RNA sequence: GGAGCCUCGGUUGGCCUCGGAUAGCCGGUCCCCCGGGGGUCCGGUGCGGAGAGCCCUUCGUCCCGGGAAACGGGGCGGCCGGAAAGGGGGCCGCCCUCUCGCCCGUCACGCACCGCACGUUCGUGGGGAACCUGGCGCUAAACCAUUCGUAGACGACC
């Protein structure tokens, strides 16, 4: 997760070299809130990205407009996911349930 | 055999309740199924407590059946029950449990990583131990 | 009377009506085992309907509060006169217990009457609580617990507990 | 790549003893077996899994063969982790004791 | 995705109705050593009880009355069947996720078998009560099979004693293992120490 | 031992097992003795050789470095143990396979399908048809009629 938008919706993104996942609006309703922090209070969020952005205009493709900011961001996250021990695979992994694994038993 | 004597001075270990994950000495004994017990360092006022809530140790120390709470704190401190406490194979279990419990989705991520490193390494032994087995056994 | 929860020992105090008569009528003091302060007062008019040629409407109610055990911190060995109920006549017991409050004994009193002799809570008149010495003792089942080295351990230990696991592997253990 | 749902039976329809009102179903969430425990799965969105013979269009994806009727737990039941629910149709009593779908969704944590 | 219980020692009534819950959530249950079941009361009442089950047969023709059933597993299917709604649809479909065995059957003498602890001798019996063994009770009312059911699991009783046998010396080898390779794991071990999974 | 159409369905990692006691167990040592048992000792017993658990754990890749592995991962034949309602259970070879398989890291990438639901299975699923292609194979029996009369109302039966 990097910030909140105006609508409500979030902006969550995966790394790209990580979780094939962009700068994506995800709303907060549908999120594992997972008590591990990073200090992202050190990166530079585009000011120029905001709700509209991410609209759904009108067979998609990634413009060559999208491919800059993805980057941009990562320049500096992807660093910080190596500075912490095995954070990197962390990302890689995908959350599943088990047999016997209950998430009200657990703590996440 | 019996081991585990319900007498004036053994420490025991409250199992429900509010008082749960506590430890507790038996003062008085009011009757069968209800003691008077007290634990002076643990946050537990002197009261009157059931048989149920109690798993005892071995932990005991001497003073009157009926002494009052300074004479149970120095008699605590005289024996020194915490240290001793923590260090028992029964408290390390409890206390394994409960980090288990509280275990963080990325702490049970790192943990399942390294087990499936440290069953390779166990499997690996076991195979040289395997056959290293059927050669001098012939 | 309904011999709910844990009971309570009430200092309920009452008088007649000051009368052209006679100018203060004595006061009563009365010691009432009740569930809460309401009932009490009720069970205390059974008592001075009976004990005495009054009733609630040519009476009053002084004072009505709970009291307290002086010390709930020492086991003692109570001791309660009883005047309870068959269905053929009425008897009289004297009770043991070893509890730590008159309130308490007295719970400990109408569950035991309630068990062995089958008594019903409204059949049964506490007359008196008398705290005892422990030489002055007369139950023995109570009497076995006077012993400074009192030793003793858990033979057979019920488990409770047993549907957290309720299909498990093992033969759960009695012995600890 | 894994189950994101938790495991749920259908024990029956709100009932006392012999009545009852389809209009919410009793769910046994596996795993809870009270009512402190209960309190996490509450409002959380519950869908019953089946398939039928004519196929059926599949929003995201070519028209499969399974049907889904989507419900939400209302509140908890007895002191044993059941859990009653009301779904948009009454559930077919065809389905007791079969499996449904307690997804996490609409989590709250 | 099968319960698979062992009955030695399990009080029948109370283990019946545990699994008669179980049984309607269709999760199929195989009990197994039925005759291990034991029931409260001193022997000859149970015996004088079921005798009596008997005697209430159909008067004007007993091929049509109470199917008195003489096997330990088809008497405790039987009161499984009291505690359960045959006469329905869903009871019939019940019934038959129920699998009943006298001793142990091949797919089932190699698992691991779970056992009901709420429902057990050892806790729910004061220890001074009398109790009967079912085993004992079916063979005194008509039963046939008291005897070749004992050498059969006389038979699995040392059968499985050389699987014991052995597992406890794979891992004898295995605790063995770690007592020379513990300075290449402990820096994987006290990631699980630190967790709470070996101390 | 190959691909599609119908139809009936449920399900979405596995646990491969001593026996048994509960006013008792459990593990090791055998310094003791019989032919596996008895007897101890050394440790655990709120079971941690713990089902309050263990095992598999699963994003797919491409390079480089480290730790482990050299006996291992992955091929076609015998071989025994299995009857209570019998496993494809292990072992010996084989000519191909890699220190890829896993764990820490780097490199670079795989519709980043622009917030959204039946996702992810056991699935070569059960069953029915039609079609595959060859190897391997196989060329019946029942009933009726007729006859019998150890049988028999008619059937059946011999």
């Amino acid at each position: 997760f990097l910030k909140q938008l105006s609508s409500g919706l979030l902006l969550v993104t995966g790394p790209l070299s990580l979780n094939r996942v962009p700068l994506r609006r995800t709303h907060q309703k549908f999120v594992i809130a997972t008590s591990t922090k990073i200090d992202i209070s050190g990166v530079k969020i585009p000011k120029h990205l905001t709700d509209a952005y991410f609209k759904k205009k009108k067979k998609y493709e990634i413009t060559e407009q999208r491919k800059v900011d993805q980057k941009a961001v990562d320049s500096q996250i992807l660093p910080k996911i190596k500075a912490v021990p095995q954070l990197q695979g962390y990302l890689r992994s995908v959350f599943a349930l088990t047999n016997g694994v209950y998430p009200h038993k657990l703590v996440f | 055999v019996f081991r585990r004597f319900v007498e004036v001075g053994r420490v025991a270990y409250v199992s429900f309740g509010p008082h749960a994950g506590k430890l507790v000495a038996i003062v008085d004994v009011i009757d069968q199924n209800r003691a008077l017990v007290d634990g002076p360092c643990t946050r537990v006022r002197r009261q009157a407590m059931p048989f149920k809530c109690m798993q005892l140790t071995d932990f005991i120390l001497k003073f009157p059946h009926s002494a009052r709470q300074k004479y149970v704190r120095k008699a605590w401190e005289k024996a020194d029950i915490n240290t001793k406490w923590a260090a028992t194979r029964w408290a390390k279990k409890i206390e394994a449990r409960e980090r288990k419990a509280k275990m963080t989705d990325f702490d049970r991520y790192k943990v399942m990583k390294a087990k499936k490193m440290r069953n390779r390494i166990i499997k690996n032994e076991v195979k040289k131990l395997q056959r290293a087995a059927l050669l001098k056994a012939s | 009377m309904k011999a709910s929860g844990t009971l309570r020992e009430y200092k309920v105090v009452g008088r007649c009506l000051p009368t052209p008569k006679c100018r203060t009528p004595p006061l009563y003091r009365m010691r009432i085992f009740a569930p809460n302060h309401v009932v009490a007062k009720s069970r205390f008019w059974y008592f001075v309907s009976q004990l005495k040629k009054m009733k609630k409407s040519s009476g009053e109610i002084v004072y009505c509060g709970q009291v307290f055990e002086k010390s709930p911190l020492r086991v003692k060995n109570f001791g309660i006169w009883l005047r309870y109920d068959s269905r053929s006549g009425t008897h009289n017991m004297y009770r043991e217990y070893r509890d730590l409050t008159t309130a308490g004994a007295v719970t400990q009193c109408y569950r035991d009457m309630g068990a062995r002799h089958r008594a019903r809570a409204h059949s049964i008149q506490i007359m008196k609580v008398e705290e005892i010495a422990a030489s002055k003792c007369r139950r023995p089942a109570v009497k076995q617990f006077h012993d400074s080295k009192i030793k003793f351990p858990l033979p057979h230990r019920v488990l409770r507990r047993q549907h957290k696991p309720r299909f498990t592997t093992k033969r759960p253990n009695t012995f600890f | 790549s894994g189950r994101l749902w938790c495991k749920a039976i259908f024990a029956g329809y709100k009932r006392g003893l012999r009545n009852q009102r389809e209009h919410t179903a009793l769910l046994k969430i596996e795993g809870v077996y009270a009512r402190d425990e209960t309190e996490f799965y509450l409002g959380k969105r519950c869908a019953y899994v089946y398939k039928a013979k004519n196929n059926t269009v599949t929003p995201g994806g070519k028209p499969n063969k399974t049907r889904v009727i989507w419900g939400k737990v209302t509140r908890a039941h007895g002191n044993s982790g059941m859990v009653r629910a009301k779904f948009r149709s009454n559930l077919p009593a065809k389905a007791i004791g079969h499996r449904i779908r307690v997804m996490l969704y609409p989590s709250r944590i | 995705q099968v319960l698979v219980l062992d009955g030695r020692g399990h009080l029948l009534g109370r283990l019946a109705a545990i699994v008669a819950k179980q049984v309607l959530l269709g999760r199929k249950v195989v009990v197994v050593r039925c005759e291990g079941i034991n029931i409260s009361g001193n022997f000859y009442r149970n015996k004088l009880k079921y005798l009596a089950f008997l005697r209430k047969r159909m008067n004007t023709n007993p091929s049509r009355g109470p199917y008195h059933f003489r096997a330990p597993s088809r008497i405790f299917w039987r009161t499984v069947r009291g505690m359960l709604p045959h006469k329905t649809k869903r009871g019939q479909a019940a019934l038959d996720r129920l699998k009943v065995f006298d001793g142990i059957p091949p797919p089932y003498d190699k698992k691991k078998r779970m056992v009901v602890p709420a429902a057990l001798k050892v806790v729910r019996l004061k220890p001074t009560r009398k109790f009967a063994y079912l085993g004992r009770l079916a063979h005194e009312v008509g039963w046939k099979y008291q005897a070749v059911t004992a050498t059969l699991e006389e038979k699995r009783k040392e059968k499985a004693k050389i699987h014991y046998r052995k597992k406890k010396q794979l891992m004898r080898l295995r605790k063995q293992a770690e007592k020379n390779v513990e300075k290449k794991i402990s820096k994987f071990t006290d990631v699980l120490k630190t967790h709470g999974l070996l101390v």
